[PDB]
């Protein structure tokens, strides 16, 4: 029993057939990731069963942007000026790829930030990473061949 | 001369050739048949060699045990990025 | 490369063939037996019309230039068979003659060898 | 490497193959092989018991006529057109009857290019093996000029 | 003003790093 656990591969040419070319492609990356656990899947299984200071920034164009409002709709805790998001993954991208994330926003009249998993999708694959994570890496790759190179001062 | 062999023929053929431990071997320290499950897949699949009528038409009887362990070790023997099995790193 | 230009170029057809069919019904076409004059509509339609006229002579055309037409499947079958034939035949000739020049290559070669200065 | 590899058929042993077989196998139930998910079963004992161990070691399908209507559904396809059109006449409770006629024209047409490949397929082998066949002949007679040319370079 | 230029190695023939197991549908 092996994992792939810190992300991988992809799904790939199995939705190529469906058809990746953005909008779709998020769905696509459902099956494939095996990383839609609740809400974006939730939302589409009830369906399926019969701005934000980022979003701002982000600006959404086509289809996927009347998706963003019914997912608002589906996780938004309320308040004065302000709504806040449970479980809702969601993207940012351009041209031959993109970056999605899967978030909880936090909002406010001059700052909002949105918690989250974030996602880059290039050519049916996703990467998900840490820094921290991301030196204990070559960092302890280089000691352990430095000590290589002084288990080989074994040299007179 | 004879055709070229059936694919029955083909699979005893090859079920039998992993009696030779150097060959195993030299599968096991390959780096490409273990990126994808194929072949670890196919190796699962050979064990209809196990049972009649098809094990009696085995006489390499330790091809049929070294299948056996090559299979038990693959489920969990961890694959290194590469396709280098983890587990073997260490020996030549 | 050519039964399927064809299928292809007979794709256009069925193509303008809606592309007609759409005029004609999205513009009362059959109601001539905002509305696009009753001249601009027959400018159109001959404008297409015969536009598929040619269509359909080409499409012979290539019909006629349509490879196998008069054969048969045996007169293929064994042509094929022949040429498979006659292409080991010269492979094999192929082959020995490699063999021939780079035997005489080595002869050269040793020549060669021979008129050097140096041990 | 007198190793051999293993068995071509091990490209067919994906997982998703493997999720495909128990349906399959129902299905079947319902050498002869069709489709990639038939050798994920194992092959058939065969009959002679010589592979019992000995002992331990450890009709013409005419396509002259084809092109025959296909040269015919032509005429009468451009016909029906010209007609829908106004170049010939006929009477309006007839015109919907060219749209049908047409429709089922260009059908059968389809049908009979569709079963033109397998003769069209032979004039490709044909066109093939020709050409190969060809351009071996030019490398031998590449190689006899080579041989001439250092007949003549070697008498100057 | 560490040393003064930046020693350059980059790398995409290295061991690796990324492994494979979601190929199959």
């Amino acid at each position: 029993m092996n994992v792939t656990p810190l992300d991988e591969l992809q799904w790939k040419s199995p939705e190529w057939i469906q058809v990746f070319g953005l909008r779709t492609e998020n769905v696509l990356d459902y099956f494939a990731e095996s990383p839609f656990f609740d809400k974006t899947s939730n939302n589409q299984v009830i369906k399926m069963q019969r701005d934000p200071a980022r979003r701002q920034i982000l600006f959404k164009y086509p289809m996927y942007m009347q998706l963003e409002e019914e997912l608002m709709k589906l996780d938004g805790t309320e308040y004065v000026l302000s709504s806040v998001r449970e479980p809702d993954f969601w993207v940012i991208r351009k041209q031959r790829r993109t970056n999605n994330s899967g978030v909880g926003s936090a909002k406010g009249p001059e700052i909002i930030p949105l918690q989250d998993y974030y996602i880059i999708g290039a050519n049916i694959y996703q990467s998900p990473t840490i820094f921290k994570i991301v030196q204990s890496r070559l960092m302890s790759t280089s000691y352990h061949l430095n000590s290589t190179l002084e288990s080989l001062y074994d040299l007179i | 001369q004879n055709p070229l062999p059936t694919r029955f023929e083909v699979e005893l053929e090859f079920i039998q050739s992993l009696a030779n431990i150097q060959y195993v071997t030299y599968l096991l320290t390959q780096q490409q048949i273990w990126k994808s499950p194929n072949f670890k897949n196919y190796l699962k699949y050979l064990e209809y060699w196990c049972n009649p009528p098809y094990s009696q038409c085995i006489v390499y009887p330790n091809c049929l045990f070294i299948l056996k362990l090559l299979n038990g070790f693959m489920e969990s023997a961890i694959v290194n990025e590469d396709g280098l099995l983890e587990g073997l790193d260490e020996l030549p | 490369d050519r039964l399927t230009q064809l299928q292809i170029c007979l794709d256009q057809m069925t193509e303008q063939f809606c592309a007609t069919l759409n005029y004609i019904d999205k513009n009362h076409g059959f109601e001539r037996l905002t509305v696009v004059p009753p001249e601009e509509f027959s400018n159109t339609i001959d404008e297409l019309s015969t536009d598929i006229i040619l269509k359909t002579r080409q499409i012979n055309k290539l019909i006629d230039s349509l490879p196998g037409v008069d054969v048969s499947a045996e007169e293929q079958l064994r042509k094929i068979d022949m040429l498979q034939k006659k292409l080991v035949e010269v492979e094999d000739e192929k082959i020995e003659a490699i063999k021939k020049k780079e035997k005489l290559l080595r002869h050269v070669d040793s020549l060669i060898e021979d008129f050097v200065d140096g041990i | 490497s007198l190793y051999p590899p293993p068995p071509p058929y091990v490209k067919f042993f994906t997982q998703s193959n493997l999720e495909k077989l128990p349906k399959y196998k129902e299905k079947k139930a319902a050498e002869e092989i069709t489709c990639a998910l038939d050798y994920l079963i194992p092959p058939p004992m065969p009959k002679n018991q010589q592979y019992r161990a000995f002992g331990s070691i450890w009709e013409s399908t005419n396509y002259q006529y084809k092109i025959q209507e296909l040269r015919k559904l032509l005429k009468s396809l451009l016909l029906n057109y010209l007609e829908l059109i106004g170049v010939l006449s006929i009477n309006p409770d007839m015109y919907e009857r060219k749209v049908e006629n047409i429709r089922t024209i260009l059908v059968n047409i389809h049908h009979l290019l569709n079963e033109y490949r397998p003769h069209q397929s032979r004039e490709s082998l044909i066109m093939l093996l020709e050409e190969q066949l060809e351009y071996k002949r030019g490398e031998i007679r590449e190689i006899e000029q080579v041989c001439k040319q250092v007949h003549d370079k070697l008498t100057s | 003003p560490s040393y003064s230029p930046t020693s350059p190695s980059y790398s995409p023939t290295s061991p690796s790093y990324s492994p494979t197991s979601p190929s199959y549908s």
